[PDB]
């Protein structure tokens, strides 16, 4: 089914899963027209496809003309989703497929599900939890490498860099939702907390600073810091 | 016209024959139904006044044999029976119509109702989807499933339905996974109509024998069958003219004849809303529409 905090370990049984977010799909900037309407621009998209355990995240870029002379593109972007998903597991070698995918929002299932058919055993599911994982954009060489694309193109992550080498994955997918929370509530002050001091870097096969344990411990309560502080000034609290 | 005798009345029970209905007391002198009109099928069916459970029944077409009733009081109920021998059969019903010991199926002239039921319902179909080949008639009843229950369970005694699944393989083909889930015209048209059913007249059979089967007994299989039928027809983009139009009188003379008391339990508010609001089809049901409106607004 649905997930809660009444398994905390239910959505983290055992099995290969992945949790698909389609916010990024279809993306515009809307624009007024020289006769003064409003018209839209689609901009390069992304599928965020990820595994919670491995930190594996299976980035398909959608480029623009995926939308060209195409009606109701809202619609058809679950569609489109639902498409490479579903083709991404068929390219997967068995033992490597999925006994679950995840859908942060409700509207995938129908077409998810369609497209996955032919997987009776692979479970098609949402969650009640409240992902962050819109704001993988804010991720500078995520971001670079979609707006650069040319051409459909798909491009493969470890969003935990190398942090399983000291820490659970519990862990891991933690301190992930509580920096993508904090760039999706101040983007800003969030990449300042990350990269304020310049003697730790990001290395060039890496996402994330070079942070050493004492470190994270101090970033992560700045982190926690500015989601009050946003709470506070959003609320007049 | 033809007969229906029966050799008694046991126990007292409503008696229903198409949609009339009358009650019967207990070893009353009742011995049966006639002037019932050759040309359709009928449904007789039963509902013991000392226990209302299990409405059952029987359908039958009075040209393909002699049928009687005779209760069974080892199985507790009214039976249908064919009486082979024609004279005999004949003998007893002068009979009992001499002493005038039967009801009359009382047919207003003026009134097309059964007709407009059962327009597309024929026996042989019938028999299909009620499986017990030894008779010539078809017993159902209140709680048999349906093939398509029975996979979500005594296939002996189901309703063979054809099975309608909108997110199944056979509704939507590879690589045609949004069009066909968002548009059920393929489904439709070549997977049921040219498929299974071969023609539009053997599914508005199917999708009318549904909905007498779930207003005559309180069958909640067939009652979910035909809100399938009608759902896959309005979901389709492209339905022929003909059918479209057929469509909305079936449905007229149905939501019509429903009583009432039972709209609560035999429309399904989500089906409804959707054929006649948001479907493909939301404009093509103009009386339907239309009676629905005015009778049972509140569903809406
Ligand atoms: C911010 C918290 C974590 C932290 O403050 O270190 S949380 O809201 O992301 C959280 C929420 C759900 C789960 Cl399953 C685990 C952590
Ligand atoms: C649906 C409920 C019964 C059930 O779930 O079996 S009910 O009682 O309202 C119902 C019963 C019979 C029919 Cl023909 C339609 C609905």
């Amino acid at each position: 089914g649905a997930m809660n905090s009444s398994n905390y370990a239910e959505l983290f049984n055992n099995d290969i899963k992945l949790f698909v977010d389609d916010t990024n799909v279809y993306r515009v900037t809307v624009h007024k027209t020289f006769e003064g309407n409003v018209a839209t621009k689609a901009i390069n998209g992304c599928i965020f496809t990820l595994n919670p355990k491995t930190g594996h995240l299976f980035l398909k870029i959608i480029h623009t003309s995926v939308w060209a002379g195409q009606k109701r593109l809202s619609q058809l972007a679950k569609w489109k989703t639902a498409e490479e998903v579903s083709a991404l597991v068929r390219s997967l070698p068995k033992e490597e497929q999925p006994k679950q995918i995840i859908v942060t929002r409700k509207a995938m299932l129908d077409p998810l599900e369609v497209h996955m058919l032919d997987f009776p055993n692979i479970a098609i599911r949402p969650t009640e939890l409240r992902l962050p994982f819109s704001a993988a954009m804010s991720i500078d060489k995520l971001s670079d490498v979609v707006m650069k694309a040319t051409e459909p193109q798909m491009v493969l992550f470890n969003i935990y860099d190398d942090w399983l080498d000291r820490i659970s994955s519990y862990t891991a997918f933690s301190r992930l939702t509580l920096l993508l929370r904090a760039l999706k509530t101040n983007e800003e002050s969030a990449k300042m907390i990350l990269l304020s001091d310049p003697t730790i870097t990001i290395k060039s096969y890496h996402l994330w600073p070079s942070f050493t344990d004492e470190q994270w411990i101090t970033i992560e309560s700045q982190m926690r810091d500015l989601i009050l502080t946003e709470y506070g000034r959003k609320y007049n609290v | 016209m033809n007969t229906v005798p029966f050799t008694s009345a046991p126990i007292e029970v409503t008696i229903g024959i198409d949609q009339y209905s009358f009650n019967v007391k207990e070893n009353q002198p009742f011995h049966g139904i006639k002037d019932i009109p050759i040309g359709h099928v009928h449904v007789i069916h039963f509902q013991h006044a000392d226990n209302s459970s299990m409405r059952y029944g029987y359908w039958f077409d009075c040209r393909m044999g002699n049928f009687y009733i005779q209760y069974d009081p080892k199985d507790g109920l009214y039976k249908m029976m064919e009486e082979r021998d024609g004279a005999k059969f004949e003998n007893i019903v002068h009979n009992f119509k001499e002493r005038q010991m039967m009801v009359s199926y009382p047919k207003i002239d003026e009134d097309d109702t059964w007709y407009n039921l059962t327009e597309f319902v024929q026996m042989d179909k019938i028999r299909k989807i009620v499986r017990k080949d030894e008779n010539q008639f078809s017993y159902v009843d209140s709680s048999m499933t349906t093939v398509q229950e029975n996979e979500l369970s005594d296939p002996a005694h189901s309703l063979n339905y054809t099975v309608i699944n909108f997110k199944s393989r056979e509704a939507i083909r590879p690589g045609h996974e949004m069009e066909d889930f968002l548009d059920k015209s393929y489904y439709l048209n070549t997977v049921m109509l040219q498929g299974i059913f071969k023609n539009s007249s053997n599914y508005f059979g199917e999708l009318q024998f549904a909905f007498l089967n779930a207003m005559f007994f309180g069958n909640y299989g067939s009652s979910l069958q035909w809100h399938a039928m009608i759902e896959l027809i309005c979901s389709s983009a492209t339905v022929p003219k003909h059918m479209l139009d057929k469509l909305d009188e079936i449905l007229y003379y149905q939501i019509k004849t429903l009583p009432e008391q039972y709209s609560d339990i035999l429309l399904n508010e989500r089906v409804w809303n959707i054929c006649l609001y948001s479907s493909f089809q939301k404009n093509s049901l103009h009386n339907t529409e239309k009676i629905m409106e005015n009778k049972y607004p509140e569903l809406l």
